[PDB]
Formats: structure tokens, sequence, C-alpha cells
RNA sequence: GGUGAAAUUCUUGGAUUUAUUGAAGACUAACUACUGCGAAAGCAUUUGCCAAGGACGUUUUCAUUAAUCAAGAACGAAAGUUAGGGGAUCGAAGAUGAUCAGAUACCGUCGUAGUCUUAACCAUAAACUAUGCCGACUAGGGAUCGGGUGGUGUUUUUUUAAUGACCCACUCGGCACCUUACGAGAAAUCAAAGUCUUUGGGUUCUGGGGGGAGUAUGGUCGCAAGGCUGAAACUUAAAGGAAUU
């Protein structure tokens, strides 16, 4: 029977969408249905902050970051625990955590 | 005071590439790799791997004479991971840690607008 | 709605209670049917006549100022079009299409709108030829519908 | 027996009161009554003879000279051309891509002209004739009909004789090889169809 | 605009179609605009820029052959030149 | 058998009868 | 892989860095901070003309530590070697260029990413493409999520910028180009050119870019210009 | 107002030389004769000579094409870079 | 370089890596959303041109011109066919290295057709919301997109009319969503899948146990691949749906 009320993905109004890239296996998959999820991440993997502020050049240096944006298949969500699978009456929750 | 240079660190997955060049790119000093300090394949791109390379990067480039590095961090980019690997954290840290100064920090990986098309195939790497 | 769309848009005049109205114009109904005319010989088709006349004259509707309605007094007058207003206009959107799209071929979209123009042409004509106002055997034709314009 | 067309250009004398008439490969766009320019100054137009220094990189020419002054050698057929892909101010060299996608090195001051070759296309329509083959090569020269050295005898060529029509030997012949013996595929890296691209 | 222009004085105002109506026109001293197609012989349009500037009047270049032109003027037949006499009811000699 | 590949079997099979019915007519 | 190599040398050292010395690169006078590094090079040899194998590079540096402000280390500057005096080699302008942390950290969604780009030439001949970026912004007291632009907001807002930029390079040369770049009023004047259309925060300039210059400009001028 | 199903030009041919190559040669021959807009007078004049040759018959005006067009799409393709390449040089 | 590890491959004729350029073709990241438009397929860089369109507003006009539709038509993802162009990337076939009992599979490196385009075909998709279209009515609630209306409600010209962007209250029309059961349903669930044993608003199409079988045959369309139409003999007691432990 139909598991989801969206069908899985998110397309009411549209009939197409194009498709993106899985970040794990390069997988096409519409990018609605993605699971991409913004990472921003400290450069110095916040254990080498001392020393390099220490080592720097400049004092109270800025300390940039990166930011981007993975886009994850179904399949490689799941495996990589980037989503789980969930009780009948809680996979309506839409809130994140 | 301090002669700078940069850092150019290419943090792929299985490799680790940290080599300073002058401030305009073109005299490469200290191109050291992870394979280079390690023998396993696997290892190629192991943070510690990364580390012995940006130990004997630092010990060149003080030898040469450079003091201080722009850093820049860079993944495969392009149609690639785009993330940065295991390796780059290790090579900024083990530079620090060798004391060469270190400024304006960056990371230069390829972003594509739009890209050709990724590897793998429409249903991926189904391992 | 929207016999060529999928539109279900509700949006139109909401006509007055009132027939014998408005209990403020003070012209007379005279005055407005030779309004109706000079308008007429400028050139005006009924619904650009009776919006400027609601619009910087005071005329509530000119059916209930006057007895009968534009399209009926040019018909009095003689100033009737020889063909209606409404499948006049659809004729001249009618050859924009067709020019648009000769020398856009690849304009699949054009093609398909110039489809649905030519059916509401067709049907109107067919409504027109039947209550008479236009003769039997008047059919529209894409060659001879641009002359037909003008 | 040209496919391309040819465009008569008339220069005047710079040194005499006379008129020159140049006999030019016509590239295509090129027309009667055009004016057409000639030199280092020359304007980057499709007709102008401009050298390949003077052109920039990606430019389409014709008629391209292989040294300086040798009146054009390259790029001749109708529609053929040549890129220009590079150059080397030190000892002026264009780097240049060839219609068989050889890279070439020429001198810096080899003229050539802009744009295409006109009559493009041609081999696309089948002759469908030995007829149309016949009327061909009349003003080409006499290489029609060709014979296959299979069907001749031993005396008349390699292949020629047998019980059955067969080569009998290999067919790739030595660059090494004699007048006489250079019939078939000679100097064959490989042989047998290759599924493959311009590789260049 | 310049089309809608155009076909705002064709309906209104007064036109003349053709080189050599133009010519007499700019001539006489009567054409108030010409608007030559952008595939009008050089030569031509040469003359007619000299003719002009010797008798006063504007010239506005059109972004289209004499087919465009004529479509844009609202005959079925080619017009190299068409000069404006007077606009009527249109603003093309007011505006550019 | 997945109902594709049934599909593509019974398409070859369809276009073998074809094959031997033209040669046989 | 550090003994995998099957074949390294086909067929069957002097120390670069001995070989090789030191130059020092002058930024134009355009920045406050006149020395910006050093660079090396192999020593001039009878066959080569290390001035000339040095002549065509270029050196980003951030516009921070250009200026001694740490405000502008979002900012990048390509300086172009063109003369060589001695180890007192002088650059001059290639293009600005943002910080890629300061990009994504602009873009965000929920809100207007708005992109304008021009390609005019300046007083002097130099042709340059300049981007503008512009984020729409919601205003104090709104309770909407998004505030969006209306997608015809965009379409003036881009010819209101392309306009300031147009006319902001014509009639400036690279030097006054740089000059009124540093402060970046140019900003502000698209802000207030824009204002009367949508919010529109974040409107640095983006990288410009030099396509193309004129002829050597190596004699007279950048004594006061550089 | 048919008088054949898709042979065309190409019933000249009978049925000889194979439908695939008489329709390649249906597709260049009427491009080859058909008549073109000339870009100097407007008007649809412009004749096929010869393979190259195209010749107005009313502004006496010959230009270089293709073998079986007035135009090629790879000359349109060159035209544009050459402006483009022109363009950037002059400015 | 690549992998779970490896190997195929390149590499002192300098590979990977660095910087500056250049070309080609493809694509249009982030912004990007329970957001927009289109009849669907689909459509995301900027400007210009060309026509078109829904919704809103109208105290404008005609006056039943309308709804659904055999026959007959237009468009119709991808793959595919024909012929030019293009041909970067990826990559049915194929090559090749692993893994394996085997592995002509997954994994790895290449790579033709193809992927892009022009002209002409094809006419299929889990072409889906598996939900025909038109109309009326039946619960509550918030949010959102487009239009409109009313609020000396907030930012600067002007802290002293305008406009804009917001904030309130409605309103019409959309993409949807949350809650509940008046109801419906086999249930999953559904504001329609309700107003249907208290059975009738109008209309088109389709189905009648599972296979054989979308086969055979005839027809027709197509260059072909195939599309549309489309059985029977024979065989079989279950196939199947939704839920429960």
């Amino acid at each position: 029977p139909k598991k989801r009320a969206s069908n899985g993905r998110n397309k009411k109004g549209r009939g197409h969408v194009k498709p993106v890239r899985c970040v794990n296996c390069s997988k096409s998959i519409p990018k609605d249905k993605a699971i991409k999820r913004m990472a921003i991440r400290n450069i110095v993997e916040a254990a080498a902050v001392r020393d390099l502020s220490e080592a720097s050049v400049y004092p109270e240096y800025a300390l940039p970051k990166t930011y981007n944006k993975l886009h994850y298949c179904v399949s490689c969500a799941i495996h990589a625990r980037i989503v789980r699978v969930r009780s009948r009456e809680d996979r309506k929750n839409r809130a994140p955590p | 005071s301090q002669v700078f240079g940069v850092a150019r660190i290419y943090a792929s997955f299985n490799d680790t590439f940290v080599h300073v060049t002058d401030l305009s790119g073109k005299e490469t000093i200290a191109r050291v790799t992870g394979g280079m300090k390690v023998k396993a394949d696997r290892d190629e791109s192991s943070p510690y791997a990364a580390m012995l390379a940006a130990q004997d990067v630092a010990a060149k480039c003080k030898e040469v004479g450079i003091t201080a590095v722009h850093v820049k961090i860079r993944a495969t980019g392009g149609t690639r991971t785009k993330t940065p690997g295991p390796g780059g954290q290790a090579a900024l840290r083990a530079l620090a840690r060798s004391g060469l100064r270190i400024g304006r920090i960056e990371d230069v990986t390829p972003v594509p607008s739009d890209s050709t098309r990724k590897k793998g195939g429409r249903r991926g790497r189904r391992l | 709605g929207r016999m060529h769309s999928a539109g279900k848009g509700i949006s139109s005049s909401a006509i007055p209670y009132s027939r014998n109205a408005p209990a403020w114009f003070k012209l007379s109904s005279e005055s407005v049917i030779e309004q109706i005319v000079k308008y007429a010989r400028k050139g005006l088709t009924p619904s650009q006549i009776g919006v400027l006349l609601r619009d910087a004259h005071g005329v509530t509707q000119a059916r209930v100022i006057t007895g009968n309605k534009i399209m009926r007094i040019l018909k009095s007058n003689g100033l009737a079009p020889e063909i209606p207003e409404d499948l006049y206009y659809l004729i001249k959107k009618a050859v924009s299409v067709r020019k648009h799209l000769e020398r856009n071929r690849k304009d699949k979209d054009a093609k398909f709108r110039l489809i649905l123009i030519e059916s509401r042409i067709h049907r109107l004509a067919r409504y027109y030829r039947t209550v008479a106002v236009l003769p039997p055997n008047w059919k529209y034709e894409s060659a001879t519908a641009s002359a037909l314009v003008n | 027996g040209r496919g391309a067309p040819l465009a008569k250009v008339v220069f005047r004398d710079p040194y005499k009161y006379r008129l020159r008439e140049e006999i030019f490969i016509a590239n295509e766009g090129v027309h009667t009554g055009q004016f057409i320019y000639a030199g280092k100054k020359a304007s980057l137009n499709v007709g102008n003879v401009l050298p390949l220094g003077s052109v920039p990189e990606g430019t389409i020419v014709s008629n391209v000279e292989e040294k300086p002054g040798d009146r054009g050698a390259l790029a001749r057929a109708s529609g053929n051309y040549v890129i220009i892909i590079g150059h080397n101010p030190d000892e002026n060299k264009t780097r240049v891509r060839l219609p068989s996608g050889a890279k070439k090195v020429i001198s810096s001051d080899a003229r050539g002209v802009i744009g295409v070759i006109a009559g493009g296309g041609r081999v696309d329509k089948p002759l469908l004739k030995a007829g149309r083959a016949f009327h061909k090569y009349r003003l080409k020269r006499n290489s029609w009909p060709k014979t296959r050295g299979v069907a001749m005898n031993p005396v008349d060529h390699p292949h020629g004789g047998g019980n059955h029509q067969h080569i009998g030997k290999a067919s790739t012949i030595s660059r090494g090889a004699v007048s006489g013996q250079k019939a078939g595929l000679i100097a064959a890296r490989r042989t047998g169809l290759l599924r493959g691209s311009q590789k260049t | 605009s310049i089309n809608q222009k155009l076909a705002l004085v064709i309906k209104s105002g007064k036109y003349t179609l053709g080189y050599k109506s133009t010519v007499k026109s700019l001539r006489q001293g009567k054409s108030k605009l010409i608007i030559i197609a952008a595939n009008t012989p050089v030569l031509r349009k040469s003359e007619l820029e000299y003719y002009a500037m010797l008798s006063k009047t504007k010239v506005y270049y059109f972004q289209g052959g004499n087919n465009e032109l004529g479509t844009a003027v609202g005959k079925l037949f080619r017009v190299g030149v068409v000069s404006i006499l007077e606009a009527g009811d249109s603003d093309i000699l007011t505006t550019l | 058998m997945r109902a594709k590949w049934r599909k593509k079997r019974t398409r070859r099979l369809k276009r073998k009868r074809r094959k031997v019915r033209a040669r046989s007519k | 892989a550090v003994g995998k190599n099957k074949r390294l040398s086909k067929g069957k050292v002097v120390d670069p860095f001995t070989r090789k010395e030191w130059f020092d690169i002058k930024a134009p006078s355009t920045f406050e901070n006149r020395n910006v590094g050093k660079t090396l090079v192999n020593k001039s040899t009878g066959l080569k003309s290390a001035s000339d194998a040095l002549k065509g590079r270029v050196v980003e540096v951030c516009l921070a530590d250009l200026q001694g402000s740490e405000d502008h280390s979002f900012r990048k500057i390509k300086l172009r070697v063109d003369e060589v005096q001695g180890k007192n080699l002088l650059t001059n302008f290639h293009g600005m260029d943002f910080t890629t942390d300061k990009l994504r950290s602009m873009v965000r969604k929920w809100q207007t990413l708005i992109e304008a780009n021009v390609t005019v030439k300046t007083s002097d001949d130099y042709v340059l493409r300049i981007f503008a970026i512009a984020f729409t912004r919601k205003q104090a007291n709104q309770v909407k999520r998004h505030s969006y632009a209306q997608s015809s907001h965009i379409r003036a807002i881009r010819k209101v910028i392309s306009e300031i930029l147009t006319k902001e390079v014509q009639g400036s040369t690279l030097a006054q180009l740089t000059s009124k770049l540093i402060p970046e009023v140019i900003n502000k004047e698209i802000e207030n050119a824009t204002k009367d259309i949508f919010p529109l925060q974040n409107i640095h300039v983006r990288k410009v870019k030099l396509l193309k210059q004129p002829k050597f400009d190596v004699g007279a001028l950048m004594a006061l210009h550089g | 107002a048919k008088r054949t199903k898709k042979v065309g030009i190409t019933g000249k041919y009978g049925v000889r030389y194979g439908s695939s190559l008489r329709r390649q040669v249906k597709k260049l021959e009427i491009q080859q004769h058909a008549r073109y807009d000339c870009s100097f007078c407007g008007k649809k004049t412009v004749k096929r000579g010869a393979a190259g040759i195209w010749t107005c018959s009313c502004c006496k005006k010959t230009v270089a094409g293709g073998a079986y067009t007035v135009s090629t799409a790879a000359a349109a393709t060159v035209r544009s870079t050459i402006r483009r390449l022109r363009e950037m040089v002059e400015a």
C-alpha cells in the first residue's frame, strides 16, 4: 500500500524535478527526494584551534569555516545513519531533531 | 619580517598533498605526499602519513628560508568528493606544531557551477 | 469554466440591483445616445464605448440609462460591424499567433495555443451563423483572415 | 577538378599604375564586390589574409602558408580549415591544428585567409552512378575506374592469380618494400574496423 | 517601439514608400523623417543621407531589411526606404 | 521471471516467428 | 608506495634553492602596504633572462594584508608583475576576488540571491568584468519567514546595479576604480539606488576580473601611480 | 496535389541505387535546387550555379557558399566565432 | 591513480601537484522551498525581440454561444532509427584488472554507439496523485503563492502627502498541509476516496477469477525497433488486496 502520503519525496504541482547525485554513491535522485544536509564546519577541526591560534601571524584571527550541502540518496542516508527507519505513527513527524 | 609562502594542501581520499610554493605559486618548495611517507597503498591518506609529510615539508621550507605559510585547503572538488580528506587537518596541525607561522587559512576546493557529469552511473556505486 | 484552460476563476461585474438608476445622473438618454453614436463613428467597439462612457462620463450602464444596449444602438443606427467584436478579436489573435508561428516553427506551445484559439473561433462562428448575425456558409480561413481583419 | 570555388581579387599595384588580379580560394561568405584586406594590419574578418601571429587563438583560417611566402599550402579543399591553437612569441611560432587533426608548428609570419572554404558538404551526396564518378574524374585525372589486383593475373599484380580470388599473403606491406611490392596497405600500424573517434 | 509608432503613423498620418518617391519628397522639402532598411545598398543609403543632410531631415535606420520594413509599414511587399511626411497621431518624429 | 525480462523474451520470440514466417512466405 | 614503482627511469643533483635567488614584490600606490612579499627565481644565466622569466607572474594577496585593516579579510587582490628593477619588482592590478568562505557564508536560503555582471571598459582602455552580488533581507518587524523578491524587483535591481557599475567604470581609470573599490563606495551607491525597490542586504561587489589591458604602459606615470 | 508519396525529386532515378541512397540524394537535391533569400536585395533569387557558386539573378551578385546550400552550419558557426574574436580584439 | 584491500594505467622523454593562460563541448551548483508556471511531457545564467497565458479588478461588452466527447487531430521524458554538425564529460556494447567454485555481474581503469544540436521519424514510461472531466453542497485551523480592498500601523526621501518593503483584517484563485470523523471504506486510509441498499446532477473511457497473452491471426501506422486494434484452443482453485500474531 501507500507507505507515505508524500510518496517519499516532496513534489505536489510539479511532475518533474531535476536530479542530483548522491555524495556517497553518485546515484541520480530527484532533488526533492534527496536527504540534503548542510554541513558547516570549522577548518581546524576544533582540536587544533589553540595550536593554530598560537602559531598564527595575526592576533585574534577570524578562523573561516567551510560550507557544503551534502545530497544523499535514500540508501546512502539510511546506511550512513543520516536518517533511520522510524515507527509508523512517528514517520509523520516533519520536525527536525 | 616573516617570509611568506603558500601551503597548498590537497586532502583527497587515498592521498594528501602538502607542498609550499612561493607567494606567486610558481616556485615549488618541498612537495611531499603521504604516499612517499607510507608503504601500504591504503595508508597514503592516513592522518599519520599526512603529518609526516607536513613535518618533512616544514623542515625543507625552514631550510630554504620560508618562515610562514598562507594555508590553502582543497578537496578533489569538481564532480568528486568535495569533502576534505582525512589528511588535510593532520597536515595543517603538523605545520602548526612544526612552528612555521601561519596566516590566512582558506579552502580552494574547485566547486562547479553546474558540473559536467558525475561518474558512477545513474544507479550509482552499487557496493 | 475556462473552456480552454484548467482555471476556475470567478471574476466579473456585480451588476447593481437597480434598473432605474442611479439618482445622481442629470444627463439625458438622448445625450448618452449621441455619445454612443459619436464614439462608434470614431470607430470604437461597444466594449470600449461602454468602458469610456462608464469611465470618463458618468454612465452606470448604457442599458439602464437608455432603453437598450450599445450593440443594439449601433445596429439600429447603422454602425454595427460586419462581424461581431468578440469573433473579430479572436480572429486578430489567431492571425497574430499564426504570424508568430511562421517565423517560430519550433514554437509547439504556439501551435497548441493556435489550435485552441481557432477552436474558439469556429465555435463562436457556428453560434453566430446559427443565430444568423453571420451569413450562412461564412467560414474562417487562415489564408483570408488577415485581410478580413483589415 | 576543384570542389572549392575560386575568387578573382583585383589589387592595385603599389609601385606602378597597374591592376593585379590574384586568384584566391573562395571562403564561405565571400561575394562579388566585397573588399578583401590583406596584411599585418588587416582586421579579423572573413576573407582577409592576416598573418597567424596577428590572428588570436581559436581563429578559423584557410589557405594557410606552411612557410611565410609560399602563397598558401594548407586547408585548401572545400569545407576544410585550420584552427589556431597557440602562439610562441619567442622565435615566433604559431601552433595550429590541421584538417586531419595533426598539430603543426608554423612561423607566425605565414599568411592565411579567415573563414572556412566554400563548397563544404560536397561528399555528403552519394554519387549514385558510375557516370557521376566518370564525369568527376574526367577532369581530375586518369585514376578511375579501379580494377582490383585480385582480379588480375600474377604477372600484373602481387595479388593476381589463384584458383580463387584471394590475396594470399598479408596485405600489409612494409615501408621498406620496393616499387612493385608496395601494393596493399603500406606500413599499416593496424587493420580491421575500428570503433573510434577523431582522437585529436 | 518603433514598429508600433510606424503602424500608428500608417493608420493616422501621411507616408510614402520607395526610393524614388522618398528622393522626390526630400527634393521638394516635404519629408519630415526617412526610415532606411538595414539591407539597403550602401551607395543608396549614402545618397539618401546626403539628400537628408541637404534638406535638414531626420534619418532613422530600421533594424530590419526591406521585408521587415514592408511588414512594419503594413504592406505585403518590400520597401527599402519610407518617408514620413506627417506623423498625424504618432510620436515618431518627437521620440528617437 | 521479472515481467520486463519476460516481455523482452516474448519480443524475441515474436521477431523470430516473424522472421521464420517471412522466410516461408 | 615508497618502494612500489616498477619503472621510474626508462633510460636505465644540484640544489635548486642555491641555484635560485629572492626578489621583492611591491603593490601599486593604491594600497597602504607597498611591500607584499618575496618570490624565488633561477639566477639569470646567459640564455634565460630571469627578468623575462619572472615578469609575467601574478600574486594573490588579501586586501586586509594590503591595508592593515582586519575588515578586508574577505577580499582578495591579484597583482601582476609588469616591471623589474633589481629586486624591487612592481606589480599592477589584475582582479579583485572574494573569499569562498565569504560567499558561502552570505549565501543562505529563505532569502533571494541576486547576481549581476557587466563588461564595461574603463577610461584608459582596460576591459573588466565586474560581478555584483546582492541579497534580499527581512525588514525589522517582519514576521514572514523568507522575504523573497518578486522576480520583477529582481530585474529592476539588476538593471540599477548594472547601470551603477557601467557609470562608475566609464569615468574612472583603473587606479581610480581601485581607489573607489577599497572603500566600497559603489556598494553604498547601489544600496541607495535599490532601497526604493527592496531592502537588499549584503551588496558587496564580488570579483572584478581584468579581461584585457592596453599596451606596455612602462615609462612615466606609475611613479605617481605605483 | 502530390504525385509521389515519398520519392519527390528522386522519382527520376526510378527504382535504382537503393532507397537509402535515393533518400540522401533527395535531401541534398532539394537543398541544391532550392531558391534562397539574397541578403543584399531581399528577394528569393539566389540559385546554385555550381558547387559553391550561389548567384542572385536580380542584383547580379555571386556568393561563395556550400555545395548544396547557400550557407552551411559550419560557415555560420565560424562567422559567429570570428565575430566574437574580432570584438574581443577591438574592445 | 584507484579500492573493502588490490591490480589493470601513467610516471626522471618529469607522472600526479603548482601558477598563468587558451580551446572545446555539456551543464546551469549554492539561492532551491511540502515554492512558481505549463494540457501533460516538462520548465531554474543575463538581456533583447516575438507572440501567448492563468488569476485578480471591472456599475465594459455579446448573449446561451455551454459540459463531456465515438470518428478525426496537436503535443508527447528517456531509450531508439535516418542524415549532417558536434563530440568535453559520463558511458548499453566491447576491452581489461580483481573478487569468486564459476563471475562474459556487482567493484576498478579505459572505451564505440549514445549523451548535445539541426532536419525527419518514433508515440512509448511506476507518462503516478497508480485517484477522468464539468457543476453543487458538507468540519475546524494555521501557513504559503498571485491579484485586490481597508487600516495619518513600522524604514528614508520628508524623523514634516506620495511610492516601495513590511505589519494587521478580510476577500477571490492556486500548490499543499495539520486536526477530527458528520461521513466513507476490506482496511491502509480519504475534506474527498464524503453527500451512493435513505441506491438517479451531466458526460467520456475502462474492468468481469488466474494463466495462455498483449500471444496468434487479420487490419492499419512505422525505415526499423515496434505502436494501436486483438482472440481462441488449452490449462487452472485459487491468483490477488489490506491488515493481525
